[PDB]
């Protein structure tokens, strides 16, 4: 996958 | 053969090459689940890692599947330094032993480390 990390939630 | 189905709901901007876009109310089947919270997905024309956070299920979509608490803890090491970003967030270095008190699905796990307690990326987490 992506080497950082995913966003925060959102709504 | 049968692969699980997801809604988004929200908007997702691609920032990475792998990565697919998303807009909401886009219905995507899902290929792998990864702990670090990003999951790959295929729709029409399309495929890539999604934040997993930015999706509900077809199923019972209020109802949470992330695992619960376990406020005992559990050991892990961080593999990569990170630094906090929002206030709730914790900042580690390489090497530091922590505990996990929270798997969270969206890879944003609650961990505490002595006296802070606080969110991290699971993808620069270890267990030992």
């Amino acid at each position: 996958p992506p080497s950082n990390p995913p966003p925060r939630p959102p709504a | 053969i049968i692969l699980q189905t997801y809604r988004a709901i929200a908007d997702y901007e691609k920032t990475s090459g792998s990565e697919m876009a998303l807009s909401t109310g886009d219905v995507v089947e899902v290929v792998e689940k990864s702990e670090s919270g990003w999951w790959f997905c295929q729709m029409k024309g399309k495929r890539g890692w999604i934040p997993a956070s930015f999706l509900e299920p077809l199923d019972s979509p209020d109802e949470t599947e992330d695992p619960e608490p376990n406020y005992a803890g559990e050991p892990y090491v961080a593999i990569k330094a990170y630094t906090a970003v929002e206030g709730d967030e914790v900042s580690l270095l390489e090497g530091e032993a922590v505990e996990v008190i929270h798997k969270l699905l969206d890879g944003w796990w609650v961990i505490r480390k002595d006296d802070v307690t606080g969110y991290f990326p699971s993808m620069y987490l270890q267990k030992s």
